[PDB]
RNA sequence: GAAGCUACCAUCUGUGGGAUUAUGACUGAACGCCUCUAAGUCAGAAUCCCGCCCAGGCGGAACGAUACGGCAGCGCCGCGGAGCCUCGGUUGGCCUCGGAUAGCCGGUCCGGGGUCCGGUGCGGAGUGCCCUUCGUCCUGGGAAACGGGGCGCGGCCGGAAAGGCGGCCGCCCCCUCGCCCGUCACGCACCGCACGUUCGUGGGGAACCUGGCGCUAAACCAUUCGUAGACGACCUGCUUC
RNA sequence: UAGCGACGUCGCUUUUUGAUCCUUCGAUGUCGGCUCUUCCUAUCAUUGUGAAGCAGAAUUCGCCAAGCGUUGGAUUGUUC
RNA sequence: GCUGCGGGAUGAACCGAACGCCGGGUUAAGGCGCCCGAUGCCGACGCUCAUCAGACCCCAGAAAAGGUGUUGGUUGAUAUA
């Protein structure tokens, strides 16, 4: 019905600095930096306040389908702040009912080599997206920790790893085997 | 971003229409496509004009919403919009366009003759400034 | 010296969709793109100038290969500044897309 | 006597109609940088339309049938030919006035380009509407010179950048000279008649 | 640096290298449909002959399709053959220490005096005294025909 | 039974990239939560396109040779002269990229950041320069030290996607009324009239008189060959060692 | 409601037959078989998929899907 | 049929309109992005996004049923206890 104004405010901590040359948002924090182009949203972004620096997102004369993106923008900024402050760590555990899945890292966790998945001789090589590092965690059996900054990259690499081990021509209910993302959290705690 | 807003007390310029070339005061917004405009001191009556018909300016006046003419003209005179309107780079460009359109044949001839004297000296000085910059950047 | 006429293009004769009227021609004069601007050119003479292989006598000077068809502006056409014209003899169909110079001989303002 | 119309940002039909109407009058039109012509609608939608057009072909002899072009300049040329009366002598003679070209060649890099606002995507389509680039659409179907086109475009852009820097330096020197010679140049006529 | 100079084949090619051969096939002249497209022959009881195509096309393409087998010229076509393995790169008639040394077609297991040209010379071809290339299988083109 | 044709009746070879469909997924609001979707991302195939291969357009490029002999003939530069066919124009605009919820200009500092002007665009194409000039002569004010045109020379190729005009410096036959304002005096003042003024030393073809610098062939036919041929066409040879 | 689904009801097709006789009576050569090209998809198999009363194997129901194949014979003129 | 003409791209029956040869103006039906004359009006309000959009009596295509895709309406029931 062409709503007049739709505004959403996002708070910013003291650790991270955020900047905008336009719809482009750049967040600089303790662990690396993030930058995203929002040229396909068509929404106003303005930071205001000293020592607080709250970011408001404003939409004027938007329909029911256009008023939805003003919250997705704030959610993306929240995810960027969370990843640049604490980071995103996905623990993926592998179910290996009979055949043990042998996962190894190739080059600084940028490449995952999976051997002996359901007894197949095929070697599955999955490369991680830039900025995501994977490792075999200790004090636990058959798990992989994938740590990074950008959530849309960490979860993308996790989904790639999960879909690499997929049963074919067999039952999906039966033959429960493969690496599934068990836990999702941050690298830094107490926040 | 978005340093101009329509509101109760915004003076706007009419780009086209029956009252083209005059300033009005937006009293209130009606149906997100047209707004009531007063323009008491600009010789225009109170009526509804579309948003796309008007062009926003920088000056803002303090009116209560849906105010009368005796209360909007007083604030117009208090803000003193008319005299300060000529002291801007926008009304000056508009008047410049009007004068260029009102040019006559003698005026065009005089302008053409003055261009010969004006542009040539500028060109001969640019030819010296360029060589001066070249000699400066030579070492 | 200098040009003393306005430029106009011959787009076609006055026509419907399945028939033509060669007695009246349509002109697209440069600079006029509105109905309220063509009132200045009403009544102005127009000349379609071309060249042939046999030189013909001219009013001033020796004979020349130049041949001109005269006419004048009758009325306006449409809202896009197009204008109408009627010549002594109908324009040849080869003149479509060419130039007819609109003189300023009949002056009113 | 020529009209050098830029291609990037203009809609296919919205620009082709204007060019087809202006060519029938006699103005020689040259459409430059045709790989940037945008097309309204989804990219997959336009791809499906082009593939449905490709499917159409004479059965008994495909060589003696519909000639499908892969270059975006030739696509724009066929679009303009679809509106021009090409089966008549007038349209045949007008077809040479149009010069569709990919990239900005030497004969046209130095000429200033024109923009028709009646065909610009910014004013034609809503900011939320999807559009497809003719360059990518053509490259996805049998076009091979997109890489060299982009390389030559980068080269000519790096050249025009230096040219504009020189022009801006000349403009700065001109403004400095104008501010320097305040005396001996009154030119009150220029201000009274507003340039 | 190599202008106005000779280039041997051993510098451009090597042993056990998969190679492509471009050439022109054997000219056979005007051939019928059974010889050009290998269309099945009609029975003996047919009139107007046997070695023809019995049906060109249906009633309503209104024309003859380009995919119908027609009698025309066969052979002498520009063809390319892929995946041809090189077996031997040999040369002879090098020096004059031995008055005429060939040592061609002499493997390390044979170790007998022999040459490339067969006993009695090649058929429709002379001597192969120059360095040669030995490819696997058949190759397109007639004898003494240029191939790339 | 030679040679030649021929057989899945013998022998050799038959190859990968992209955007994606179905589908499974990532982030994620609408709708406090959820959701593969509403904006954005990922994988994705005998299907689609192209790669390999087949023929190359009223498609265009690079290079060689470009007519002896005895009077010839044909090119390049500089040229003055006449005539014929064509159809079209009456100043030229020598350029940043890029967005439209953003960008332009100017700049101290450490390609980006900050600050200062402009912003229904005026360092603007509703724009700006050359310009609206009939010509000649005498003589005053402002501007002008580049001079101002080049049948002229040297240095750079400046620019390859379909390139040739422009700038700089040194001289050359010389030049300070070529620009703006004022001033004394003249000229086709054709007697009211059209096709006038322009890139025209326009494009194309046959020759005429004159200067300078250079060139001295190749196709087709006939004949031969057969790796090719219905006839054409196509693959080849000729030297007196 | 994996797979079917009666009593009812809504659609597509001219690969059957039938209804009418609009062109063809100074003639459009009217069955079947052989050879050969192309197209369609309502997919038998093959490529990639979803669901089962899918433990595996073998199967059944759909989705994008016509690129590639869909044979050899006994009797019948036979289509079948 | 016995009937031309302007629109329906095309046409026997549709819509206007009926016919001697011409010049000027206007109009019916229809139309104004280009074919092709005219919206090149600084036209108004609102709906619509399709990986099968839609685009004008006869006329050349479609139903029952369904959609947490949007846009309006009706009857109702809860909520500072
Ligand atoms: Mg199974
Ligand atoms: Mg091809
Ligand atoms: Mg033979
Ligand atoms: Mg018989
Ligand atoms: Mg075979
Ligand atoms: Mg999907
Ligand atoms: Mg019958
Ligand atoms: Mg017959
Ligand atoms: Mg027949
Ligand atoms: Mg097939
Ligand atoms: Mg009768
Ligand atoms: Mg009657
Ligand atoms: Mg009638
Ligand atoms: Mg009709
Ligand atoms: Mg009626
Ligand atoms: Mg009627
Ligand atoms: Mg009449
Ligand atoms: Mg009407
Ligand atoms: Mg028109
Ligand atoms: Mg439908
Ligand atoms: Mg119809
Ligand atoms: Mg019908």
């Amino acid at each position: 019905m062409k709503t007049i104004l739709s505004n959403q405010t996002v708070d910013i901590p003291e650790n991270v600095e955020i900047t905008l040359k336009g719809r482009t948002v750049i967040v600089k924090g303790p662990r690396g930096t993030l930058r995203r182009d929002f040229n396909h949203i068509n929404v106003e972004l303005s930071l205001l306040g000293k020592k607080k620096k709250r970011l408001r997102v404003d939409k004027w004369w938007g329909n029911r389908k256009e008023l939805a993106t003003v919250r997705t923008i704030c959610s993306h900024v929240q995810n960027m702040i969370k990843g640049v402050t604490l980071g995103f760590r996905y623990k993926m555990r592998s179910v290996y009912a009979h055949f043990p899945i042998n996962v190894v890292i190739q080059e600084n966790g940028s490449l995952v080599e999976i051997r002996n998945f359901l007894g197949e001789k095929y070697i599955r090589r999955v490369r991680m997206r830039t900025g995501v590092a994977c490792s075999v965690s200790q004090a636990q059996k058959d798990e992989l920790i994938l740590e990074g900054n950008d959530i849309e990259l960490v979860s993308n690499s996790a989904a790639l790893i999960q879909q690499a081990t997929t049963v074919k021509n067999k039952d999906i209910r039966k033959f429960l085997d493969g690496i599934y993302v068990s836990e999702k959290g941050t690298v830094q705690q107490a926040d | 971003v978005f340093r101009r807003y329509v509101e109760v007390g915004r003076v706007a310029y009419i780009s086209f229409g029956p009252h083209a070339g005059k300033l009005v005061a937006i009293v209130d917004v009606i149906d997100q496509n047209r707004a009531l405009v007063d323009g008491p001191c600009t010789r225009v009556r109170r009526q509804a004009m579309p948003f796309k018909c008007m062009q926003l300016t920088d000056f803002i006046l303090k009116f209560p919403h849906s105010a009368r003419q005796k209360y909007v003209r007083k604030a117009w005179e208090k803000a003193d919009i008319n005299t300060k309107w000529a002291a801007t780079r926008w009304a000056k460009k508009i008047d410049a366009r009007e004068r260029k359109a009102k040019m006559t044949d003698f005026d065009r001839f005089k302008v053409m003759k003055a261009k010969k004297m004006r542009n040539r000296i500028i060109k001969t000085e640019v030819k010296k400034l360029q060589r001066a910059a070249i000699l400066k950047a030579s070492p | 010296s200098g040009r003393l006429w306005c430029k106009a293009i011959f787009a076609g004769y006055k026509r419907g969709l399945r028939n033509q009227r060669e007695h009246t021609a349509l002109l697209k004069i440069e600079g006029v793109y509105a109905r309220d601007e063509t009132e200045f050119y009403l009544g102005k003479r127009c000349a379609y100038v071309y060249k042939a292989k046999n030189n013909t006598v001219t009013p001033g000077g020796k004979p020349n290969k130049t041949r001109v068809i005269w006419g004048k502006v009758t009325r306006a056409h449409g809202n896009s500044g197009m204008v109408r014209a009627k010549f002594r003899s109908n324009l040849p169909a080869k003149a479509i897309g060419h130039r007819i110079r609109v003189m300023l001989y009949p002056s009113r303002i | 006597q020529v009209l050098v119309l830029d291609g990037r940002g203009h809609l296919l039909g919205r620009l082709a109609a204007i060019v087809a109407k202006q060519v029938l009058l006699g103005r020689k039109v040259v459409v430059v940088r045709c790989e940037g012509i945008n097309i309204s609608g989804n990219f997959y939608r336009n791809k499906l339309k082009y593939l449905a057009f490709l499917r159409k072909r004479m059965n008994t002899n495909p060589s003696r049938g519909p000639y499908h072009f892969r270059a975006p300049s030739r696509i724009f040329w066929r679009t303009v030919r679809g509106m021009l009366p090409h089966k008549t002598k007038r349209g045949q003679a007008a077809l040479e006035r149009l010069k569709v070209l990919d990239g900005i060649p030497p004969p046209y890099d130095k000429k200033k380009r024109m923009v028709v606002p009646a065909a610009l995507k910014v004013v034609r389509l809503k900011p939320t509407r999807k559009f497809a680039y003719l360059g990518r659409l053509a490259h996805e179907v049998g076009w091979k010179y997109q890489a060299v086109t982009a390389t030559l475009e980068e080269k000519r852009k790096e050249k025009a950048k230096m040219h504009y820097r020189k022009k801006k330096q000349i403009l700065r020197l001109r403004k400095q000279a104008e501010k320097n010679v305040e005396k001996k140049i009154c030119k009150f006529t220029e201000v009274l008649k507003t340039n | 640096e190599r202008l106005e100079q000779q280039v041997p084949v051993n510098q451009v090619f090597g042993q056990d290298e998969m190679i492509d051969v471009i050439g022109v096939t054997k000219g056979k002249g005007y051939k019928g449909v059974t010889s050009r497209w290998h269309t099945k022959k009609l029975p003996r009881k047919t009139h107007r002959g046997l070695r023809k195509v019995a049906c060109i096309g249906a009633w309503h393409p209104a024309r003859v399709a380009f995919s119908v087998a027609r009698a025309g010229q066969k052979g002498y076509h520009h063809r390319t053959e892929i995946n041809k393995k090189i077996y031997k790169i040999g040369q002879g008639y090098l020096i004059k220490d031995g008055k005429l040394i060939k040592n061609n077609a002499s493997t390390d297991y044979d170790l007998s005096d022999k040459s490339i040209n067969p006993l009695g010379g090649f058929v429709h071809y002379g001597e192969v005294t120059n360095d040669f290339i030995m490819l696997k299988g058949c190759v397109v083109g007639t004898k003494k025909r240029v191939l790339t």
